[PDB]
């Protein structure tokens, strides 16, 4: 039943909120130091962003928990915008602390936050630029160049331009969501970089070799696919038993009756409807012997992320048994084709009755380039999907961020009062974001930032410091391309995510 | 006192000191609250919703202290919330600021047998002329802006910006469906929390609104015999998977047999109990689901006590576990029952409309409860203030615009009377500025600036501050002719009740 | 471990003042109500000299004796416990000073005797015979109520006080053991102190409001079973044979429906009408189906009105306790012109009143039922004990310290013996007498000597019984005012002082006894 009142708790709230932003300071452009974080569970914990470690960190603070949840409120929407919100609202809170000693504490606190955050979105949608199917691009040529935005921005190679169209394929196929939970991507070690692939359904990286695995079909044009969340192995149904002998005739039997059931278990789906049986869990010898006795496909230990998207793709269901199951709970494609790619026994699933899954298959022939592009795929995905969703496309990299705080430095003159201080703090927050990607561009922030300000006293269309080019210039014409929608989103967060707890300098906690 | 033994938490110094001290320090909330404020309190009763509040009642619910007064005094403050929803963020700071006024006189040595009297005497003198400074009244309660005007101090007092639509929404709620003839009900008209949409989308859906899912069908007939059951369907005997594949192909069936034919007789006697809607405090089994639809019984897959309570309250229900053929002692109250999509969520809607027992229900749509509760808090304290059961609220100047009015009343009357109470009465003419300061604080100026310029307005009735730029430099927001008004009811109480608290709390030495 | 001579004697006078230091803030209308959240651990409020003691758990040995002697006083009085405690340590001050100037405690006490006499004799010498009248009784009422509470709420308590005192005189009882009945009532305001000419009954029934308004009562107060039991018992409990339990359960319900149908026979025999109510009142509970069978016929069947009710019902109503319904007459029952089942707050409080030959006329106090309502519940009772004495004595002297400037000053004028051996106890005695008149007078910001010299001389001049105004600490005339000291009250506190003031004075050594 504990509280700290006044400014002392208020200011105490910001650092707990700020320190996590000091991590993400630039985690979007990734460069910095990344420490592998092993929590008290023995779990090595890392991220491609700020949010996942934020997901991992917990606080007794409501404050430090809010912007967490807020950055998470921004996170799961776009899959991005976390670090942005993570920095900005904390930056506000970071900057008002000296003001807090002067005091902002009157509820002249909360006003200029959201009052000036509309000025941004007032500037956003007026400078916003919309993209279409015939417009400058197929909208695939956009999602190309927005992949060439998102994929290429981090390095890699002209496959980034090749993937730029290739990633858009399953995108266009599945485009509903902002993200890939229907799409997914298959990492392929082997082949080469220049060829990466896409399947109109799930395509299993590897299914797993058994006794009779070669003697079981790797190919079906009519897969009726038992989609198993559950294993069938020698351990699944025991072969161990015994029986009394004054005659040894029963040694064959007491094992054989159990043997029949391992058979019968897998066979009963096999007999009912099943050709293909995909288990995400082991298949052992004596079971797969009957699966090899069946020679209607056996799988085990296979990815469920593919197997449940196989349910998505096929129309069958993830099966918690091999029994009690119908022929409809079976997955279905017009293609079961296993042609091993590298070490991956590679199941083609396509021709599905629905094919809610269409998965891009990234093939590198090497490990490094892929996971860099696979990380850039999420980039492309989070963008190229959203580039369709909101066709109005703002530009990042201090495009408006320097252009907003430009006016939002210019907006200071008309304010004066207690919140003109906020206006300056609100302004340069926009510019504290590129204030890193400057360093990621190798640039000094401030001079570059001040240039950009001068460059926004000269230019100011898309101009900004782009770690994309490591230059300072128009972002949207630099192919810095993300929809203008996330801006309002972040800016609805930015000023407002800060104003929550600064509305509270008296924060009560209880044991109960 | 002179003993190693006996007892006390109060007395001597302490009565003069500790009993006045923390009771004041309680006011920090009400010092920042009651009237437009952006200032809030994150109060964590650890619910995993970290609760923004300015409402003293649920601020003081956690607060526990050895000071017997501050221990007690929250009573009168909560006894206040019972009587009026608004004015409660007023209660704690006014007396709390009015307290140490006497303690300064105690430093002067003005007796406890003396000072509080003048307060009490001017507590009279207030409540003497306090009804004289009544101006308006909230008359037609179906009308929006006679109701939303009272609301426009009350929710405003709790919270500032959201107030306006709320006041509309609450008046559009028509808590006047209760004729307010002496009739008002907090459960029948209820808040129903809906995650998402807008809080501008937060509406009033009349009936009983349960965000819990209507399962399967809707009621057979709209005057239901409403089956409200804590555990009608827990499952009878559940299925298993043994081998991390299947247990046995043979063992599967017998448990569905017990499940089905029981839940046959179960839901058949949910049909034989005549239930048109079966309302399940626990889960539902798909068999009983199938049975609930065949036997034609509206099914509610899950129910919080929020349902079950109001169900027991409204329906006359008793939420019951059932593995057995049931009987309804619940019956219905309701003349209507539905699945409606409200919050654009499929919702269990029990419904009817009357004057009395009538359920006409707020449905709040907000991304969280901290949204839909503290605002509800802000909301319902106007809904609570709507509860007068004198239909005309006798609306005084709102926003505490009667402060400056009584202030010169009491200070002139403090001039009249002689003796140490003349100070106490003039001290009673003081604590008025607390909320004008509490406003001017969250607004950012001193009440002096405010109140002296409102000592320049002398008799005004209209102008008083808040949270706004008008409340800072101009020292003026027009709180009588406003749209922002408050009843005389909470005026009758808070000035007297916060006094009733402050009466004996200096007297208590042990 | 021991404390020799003055040490154990220092412990005596030490603890005494904090008691009084409570009383200087606890005495009279000048005194202040004391909330104790510590004392018993309970959350409390009190004004009295006796009650604040016992409420505390008191660890000091000197104070282990102290809650004892005011108890028997507060029994009789209700006031003067707020006073007697003052004079004792005020006497312990003097007695200390005289051994501080050197003396034995014996040659101290020796002078108490004639001083105690002449003052106890002055009790006779002063004693004001006041014809005991609701007006005068209001005054003796409110003075103890003002002593403990607001003069406002004193007069609020005074009525119900002076109400039931003439009503217990109606019972020919000079003391009061009945119509002492103080009924807490669930309310938003303790402001209401009322009188019920008959009881306030507890449970109308678990099936409520059967006949809620009974304007002619035929009262059967019956410890019988209309709830015998409806539940599962074999011999009356759970036996080892489960099948043998429910065999007797129906006959348990049937023996109820024995008594139920007897009422259908009885209400018929008694009433034949819902107009003049036949009233079942059960010391046990009553089955709702008993209630239902009775309620629909216009019968009110009360359950679990306590044994105090079973008496006062049988008593106040001219009622009866008849433990078999069977068939009975209305005159086989008592009668009350009002039985009304009344809900303010949670419980429905059935008011059986206009009770013929009332042996209990209930004093209603509405309120939150807090220590607050208790705070007006004790003063009334205390004020009741005061007017009880005011009924007891035909002589009540003024209050407000008017007695001692008549009493002490005389003993201040003269050693009763006019010899020094008395002076040793007379200086101590006559001094300690003036604490009550001086304390609240000085508590009001009015120096005692200047305040006393008036009220002293104002008695010396006028021969007047001359009071203090307890809030304004000024000389007043308490003969007219109504602050008035029962001859019963004031006498024992003198003894209560003396009896406890000698041995503790005479004990110079203390030691751990085990």
């Amino acid at each position: 039943t504990d509280s700290s009142q006044g400014i002392p708790q208020l200011v105490s709230n910001i650092s707990a909120c700020q320190v996590i932003a000091e991590a993400v300071r630039t985690t979007l452009g990734p460069r910095g130091m990344d420490k592998l974080i092993v929590d008290g569970r023995g779990k090595a914990t890392i991220s491609n962003d700020g949010a996942t470690i934020l997901k991992l960190l917990d606080v007794v603070h409501p404050a430090a928990k809010t912007l967490v949840d807020i950055a998470k409120s921004q996170d799961a929407e776009v899959g991005d915008g976390t670090t942005s919100v993570t920095l900005l609202a904390a930056e506000f809170l970071k900057q008002v602390k000296p003001y807090v000693e002067e005091g902002l504490h009157p509820q002249i606190i909360i006003r200029a936050f959201r009052t000036a955050t509309q000025l941004a979105v007032n500037k956003i949608k007026e400078i916003a630029v919309t993209v279409k199917k015939a417009d400058k691009v197929e909208q695939r040529k956009l999602l190309e160049k927005c992949a060439m935005t998102a994929l290429s921005s981090k390095l890699i190679s002209q496959q980034k331009a090749f993937f730029a169209k290739m990633v858009v394929d399953a995108v266009m196929m599945l485009d509903d969501l902002l993200q890939l939970k229907m799409i997914g991507i298959k990492k392929v070690q082997g082949g080469a970089l220049e060829d990466s692939q896409l399947v109109a359904g799930v395509a299993f990286k590897k299914t797993f070799s058994y006794a009779g695995f070669e003697m079981q079909p790797k190919k079906y044009h009519n897969p009726k696919i038992a989609l198993l969340n559950v294993e069938l192995e020698l351990k699944a149904e025991k072969d161990n038993a015994e029986i009394r002998v004054h005659t040894v005739e029963d040694y064959q039997a007491i094992v054989d009756a159990e043997w029949n059931i391992l058979y019968d278990k897998l066979e009963k789906i096999h007999h009912s409807g099943a050709k293909v049986v995909l288990s995400k869990l082991p298949i052992g010898d004596v079971a797969t012997q009957y699966f090899a006795d069946r020679d209607m496909f056996c799988a085990g230990r296979v990815p469920e992320e593919d197997l449940k998207r196989t349910m998505m793709a096929c129309g069958g269901s993830i099966q918690t048994s091999v029994n009690a199951l119908s022929a409809d709970v079976l997955g279905r494609c017009q293609v079961f084709e296993e042609t091993q790619i590298g070490g991956e026994r590679y199941n083609f699933f396509t021709g599905c009755p629905k094919a809610k899954t269409c998965t891009f298959i990234l093939r590198g022939g090497a490990e490094q380039f892929m996971e860099e592009t696979e990380r850039s795929l999420h980039d492309a995905i989070m963008i190229v999907r959203r580039a369709i969703k909101n066709d109005s496309v703002v530009a990042g990299g201090g495009a408006i961020e320097m252009e907003l705080s430009k006016y939002l430095r210019d907006y200071s003159r008309t304010i004066p009062g207690k919140q003109q201080l906020l206006i300056g703090a609100y302004a340069k927050a926009l510019e504290i974001i590129p204030r890193q990607l400057c360093d990621n561009a190798g640039f000094d922030a401030t001079n570059i930032l001040n240039k950009l300000r001068a460059r926004h006293a000269q230019g100011g269309t898309w101009y900004g410091v782009d770690i994309n080019n490591e230059d300072i210039a128009d972002n949207f014409e630099a192919f810095v391309w993300e929809p203008a929608m996330v801006r309002i989103n972040a800016l609805t967060a930015a000023s407002e995510a800060a104003c929550l707890i600064v509305s509270v300098d008296e924060t009560i906690k209880n044991p109960r | 006192m002179l003993k190693e033994g006996a007892k006390h938490f109060s007395g001597l110094e302490e009565a003069v000191y500790r009993n006045i001290q923390a009771c004041k320090e309680l006011a920090q909330t009400t010092r920042t609250a009651y009237g437009p404020n952006g200032m809030n309190k994150m109060v964590i009763n650890h619910l995993e919703k970290l609760f923004v509040t300015n409402d003293a009642a649920t601020i003081l619910r956690e607060l526990e202290v050895q000071h017997p007064a501050a221990k007690m005094i929250v009573m009168a403050s909560h006894m206040q919330e019972q009587e009026v929803g608004d004015g409660t963020n007023f209660v704690l700071v006014f007396a709390g600021a009015l307290l140490e006024l006497a303690e300064e006189l105690l430093r002067i040595g003005l007796s406890v047998s003396e000072v509080i009297e003048g307060y009490e005497i001017a507590c009279r003198k207030a409540h003497e002329i306090l009804p004289n400074l009544v101006c308006c009244s909230a008359k037609n309660l179906r009308d929006i802006d006679e109701v939303s005007s009272l609301l426009r101090t009350s929710i405003m007092s709790k919270q500032y910006g959201n107030e306006v639509f709320l006041a509309k929404l609450i008046a559009q709620a028509c808590v006047s469906i209760f004729p307010d003839s002496g009739h008002f009900n907090v459960d029948n008209i209820r808040v129903c929390k809906i995650l998402g949409s807008g809080i501008s989308s937060s509406s009033v859906l009349h009936g009983m609104v349960f965000k819990k899912e209507t399962e399967g069908d809707v009621t057979s007939v709209k005057d239901a015999k409403i089956a409200v059951y804590s555990c009608p369907f827990d499952g009878m005997i559940t299925e298993t998977k043994g081998t991390v594949l299947i247990k046995t192909a043979e063992e599967l069936m017998n448990f569905s047999k017990g499940e089905e034919n029981l839940m046959d007789a179960q839901v058949k006697a949910i049909a034989d109990t005549g239930a048109n809607v079966v309302v399940t405090g626990g889960k539902v089994a798909d068999m009983a689901l199938h049975y609930a639809n065949k036997y034609n019984i509206m099914l509610v897959r899950l129910n919080s006590k929020w349902d079950l309570r109001r169900l027991c309250k409204t329906v006359g229900a008793t939420a019951l576990p059932r593995l057995t053929p049931p009987v309804l002692e619940e019956m219905g109250h309701c003349d209507s029952v539905y699945l409606s999509e409200v919050g654009d969520t499929q919702v269990v809607v029990f419904k009817h409309e009357k004057e009395d027992g009538a359920i006409s229900t707020i449905v709040l749509r907000g991304s969280t409860d901290n949204l839909m509760d503290d605002i509800e808090r802000a909301v319902d304290d106007g809904v609570n203030t709507f509860k007068v059961l004198t239909r005309d609220k006798r609306l005084v100047p709102g926003g505490g615009a009667t402060e400056i009015e009584l202030a010169k009343q009491i200070t002139s009357y403090g001039e009249t009377c002689p003796g140490l109470e003349q100070y106490a009465i003039k001290k009673f003419a003081e604590a008025f500025e607390a909320i004008p300061r509490a406003l001017a604080e969250n607004s950012g100026v001193k009440a002096n600036e405010v109140i002296s310029k409102l000592y320049a307005v002398h008799q005004e009735g209209n102008k008083n501050v808040g949270l706004d730029i008008e409340a800072e430099v101009p020292a003026v927001k027009d709180m009588l002719e406003a749209g922002i008004l408050d009843t005389y009811l909470g005026k009758y109480w808070a000035i007297k009740l916060a006094t009733n608290a402050a009466v004996t709390v200096l007297r208590v030495d042990q | 471990e021991v404390a020799r001579a003055q040490a154990a004697l220092a412990v005596n006078i030490s603890a005494a003042r904090g008691l009084q230091d409570v009383l200087r803030t606890n005495l009279g209308p000048k005194g202040t109500m004391k909330m104790l959240v510590s004392g018993a651990g309970d959350i409390k409020l009190t004004k009295d000299g006796n009650v604040l003691l016992h409420e505390m758990q008191i660890q000091h040995p000197t104070a282990s004796l102290i809650a004892k002697v005011a108890t028997a006083q507060d029994d009789i009085t209700g006031d003067g416990t707020t006073s007697n405690v003052l004079i004792i340590g005020e006497l312990l001050k003097q007695a200390d000073l005289y051994i501080s100037e050197g003396l034995h405690p014996r040659i101290i006490t020796e002078g108490f005797e004639a001083a105690k006499e002449k003052a106890l004799q002055f009790l006779e010498e002063v004693k004001v015979s006041r014809e005991m009248d609701r007006e005068t009784l209001i005054d003796v009422a409110r003075t103890s109520l003002r002593t403990k509470v607001h003069a406002e709420l004193a007069d609020v308590l005074t009525e119900a006080v002076v109400d039931s005192i003439l009503a217990i005189k109606k019972q020919d009882e000079p003391i009061d053991l009945f119509m002492i009945e103080i009924m807490e009532m669930k309310h938003k305001s303790e402001t209401d102190t009322s009188l019920i000419r008959g009881l306030v009954l507890d449970h109308g029934a678990r099936h409520p409001d059967m006949k809620k308004r009974v304007e002619d009562a035929y009262i059967l107060t019956c410890n019988v079973s209309l709830e015998y039991e409806k539940t599962e018992v074999n011999s009356g409990f759970f036996y080892k044979s489960a099948e043998e339990r429910e065999k007797l359960v129906k006959a348990e319900r049937k023996f109820i429906e024995d008594r139920v149908k007897k009422i259908i026979e009885l209400k018929r025999k008694v009433c034949g009408d819902s107009d003049k109510g036949f009233v079942v009142i059960n010391q046990k509970g009553i089955d709702p189906f008993s209630l239902d069978a009775l309620s629909k016929e216009g019968i009110v069947a009360l359950r679990r009105a306590k044994r105090r009710n079973m008496e006062r019902l049988t008593l106040a109503c001219g009622g009866v306790a008849l433990n078999s319904f069977d068939d009975l007459s209305p005159d086989c029952l008592g009668h009350a012109g009002l039985v009304y089942e009344y809900t303010l707050g949670e419980e429905k409080f059935t008011f059986i009143e206009k009770c013929n030959n009332p042996r209990s006329v209930t004093l209603l106090i509405k309120g939150p039922n807090k220590h607050t309502l208790t705070q007006i519940k004790d003063a009334v009772r205390d004020g009741l004990r005061a007017v009880k004495n005011a009924i007891d004595d035909g002589c009540v002297v003024p209050g407000a310290g008017a007695v001692e400037v008549a009493m002490a000053e005389a003993l201040i004028k003269h050693k009763p013996s006019v010899k020094g051996r008395a002076q040793l106890g007379v200086q101590a005695f006559a001094d300690a007498l003036l604490i009550i008149p001086k304390v609240l007078a000085q508590n009001s910001g009015f120096d005692l000597q200047e305040t006393l010299v008036k009220i002293q001389a104002e008695h010396s001049e006028s021969g007047q019984l001359v009071g203090v105004d307890l809030n304004t600490g000024e000389p007043m005339v308490a003969a007219e005012v109504g602050v008035w000291d029962n001859y019963c009250v004031k006498k024992q506190l003198l003894h209560s002082c003396t009896v406890i003031a000698t041995n503790i004075l005479l004990v110079d050594e203390i030691m751990r006894a085990g």
